């Protein structure tokens, strides 16, 4: 239930004013939001090259508070946009709208966009705290820890136009250690942050199999379609083509066709009959025959989408003696094996799978702080409360208990500041 | 799918 009110004196964030005549082409936004009774009208992007984008005042996010001295707060979708309508070609509009109040946010991440934002102030405090004798790596992680990513953006673009310098390069000279590591992370985009990652494990004639299988087994279409983008602005090169130079056999097979992203869609009715034929075709191509039809697992395990699979794996334990992930224990091994599993614990459970992931990384001796940081890192504006809820469900004490007990100084607080709290 | 007019 999102946050709504009427009474603009009721509102938390800043407000601002603009005033746009409209062009040609209209005022060169969009307005998304009036469908359910108590639904803020945001706006949902802008148009470059447009009266509202040129003026900068106006950004996503943002709630119409008043068009036109004419409070806005609780108008359906309708009564708003026949006002922007109305308006003749050449006559100017004044729009009030609060910044504070976020879209496309996701209800089940841990770190949260800072409400009363400042780039200009947690830039200046940051520079201060970089030529402090001894880094204040406190404050530093204290601010970056409790902004979000395209709140951290607009920090490093804030930095560069008051110092000359970019954010990224004054953090990796001041900081040290895996606090250097999570910093530079959280500086990051999720894409950015995941091309960087796939290349890293990549890196040499050897590969980092763990790390390939986790960020291409674990990403959607439209993260993958992103990273795939990126990494070839970043490295001049396909990500498919290092995928193929570091991989060999059906395990190249099956990290170049979930790497690809082309996963359909959710369907919106649901086909029980392929649910039961994808669950023979399993069972058919690997314990009822001897040797393993790998080609038709990577068919049906790429291809269709999550909800379905879902339903198919439950579907193979009525043909199967075991289940999915026993099943690929028997009839594969090696990277292909620990590929598979690790594709049916992120459709099954996301969430449970990088509960246990995080756990394998802190259980023993040390600590794989690779996987921890990565982990806390990506997840951490998607689905940390989740795996939370997942994790002391099964392990009975908290994910910031493990954290607490397995890692130390500054690194610990700012993994801690990513987890939000002990549940 | 949701709501949205170009304005
Ligand atoms: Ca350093
Ligand atoms: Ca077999
Ligand atoms: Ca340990
Ligand atoms: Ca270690």
């Amino acid at each position: 239930k999102p946050f709504f009110t009427r009474n603009p004196s009721e509102l938390k964030g800043k407000f601002i004013h603009t005033k746009l005549r409209k062009s040609s082409r209209g005022f060169g936004f969009t307005v998304v939001g009036g469908d359910e009774p108590d639904e803020f009208l945001q706006i949902k992007s802008l148009v470059l090259d447009g009266p509202a984008a040129l003026d900068g005042k106006m950004e996503t996010g943002d709630v119409i508070v008043s068009v036109n001295d004419t409070c806005v707060l609780g108008h359906t979708h309708a009564q708003v946009v026949k006002i922007f309508q109305s308006i003749p070609i050449g006559a100017s509009v004044d729009l009030e709208l609060c910044r504070g109040y976020p879209l496309g946010s996701s209800a089940y991440g841990s770190v949260k966009a800072y409400t009363n934002f400042d780039a200009e102030r947690d830039a200046l405090n940051i520079e201060t705290a970089i030529k402090t004798k001894g880094v204040d790596e406190v404050t530093i992680v204290n601010i970056l820890t409790n902004r979000s990513n395209e709140q951290r953006q607009d920090i490093a673009f804030a930095y560069q136009r008051r110092t000359k310098k970019e954010l990224a390069s004054a953090l990796k000279s001041a900081l040290s250690g895996h606090l250097e590591t999570v910093i530079l992370g959280l500086l990051k985009t999720p894409a950015q942050y995941d091309a960087s990652e796939l290349k890293a494990s990549m890196k040499g004639l050897g590969t980092d199999e763990d790390s390939l299988i986790e960020i291409i087994c674990s990403r959607t279409n439209q993260e993958l379609q992103e990273i795939n983008r990126v990494y070839k602005e970043m490295y001049k090169t396909d990500l498919e083509k290092d995928i193929i130079s570091d991989t060999s056999g059906d395990f190249r097979k099956l990290m170049v066709a979930l790497a690809k992203g082309r996963r359909a869609e959710d369907g919106s009715v649901i086909d029980y009959e392929l649910i039961d034929q994808d669950a023979r075709d399993l069972y058919d191509a690997g314990v009822k025959r001897k040797g393993t039809d790998v080609p038709k697992w990577i068919s049906i395990m790429t291809e269709r989408s999550v909800p379905h699979l879902q339903k198919v794996f439950d579907r193979y334990k009525s043909y199967s003696p075991y289940d999915m992930l026993e099943s690929i224990r028997k009839e594969v091994k090696g990277d292909l094996e620990n590929a598979f599993l690790n594709l049916v614990q992120c459709i099954q459970n996301k969430p449970l799978y990088f509960a246990d992931r995080l756990y394998d990384s802190m259980k023993g001796k040390g600590t794989r702080d690779k996987v921890l940081i990565r982990i806390m890192v990506s997840r951490s504006e998607v689905d940390m409360l989740k795996i939370r809820s997942e994790f002391k469900r099964k392990y009975g004490k908290s994910l910031y208990y493990y954290i607490q007990q397995d890692t130390k100084g500054d690194y610990q607080k700012a993994l801690l500041y990513l987890c939000g709290g002990d549940d | 799918t949701r709501r949205e007019t170009e304005v």
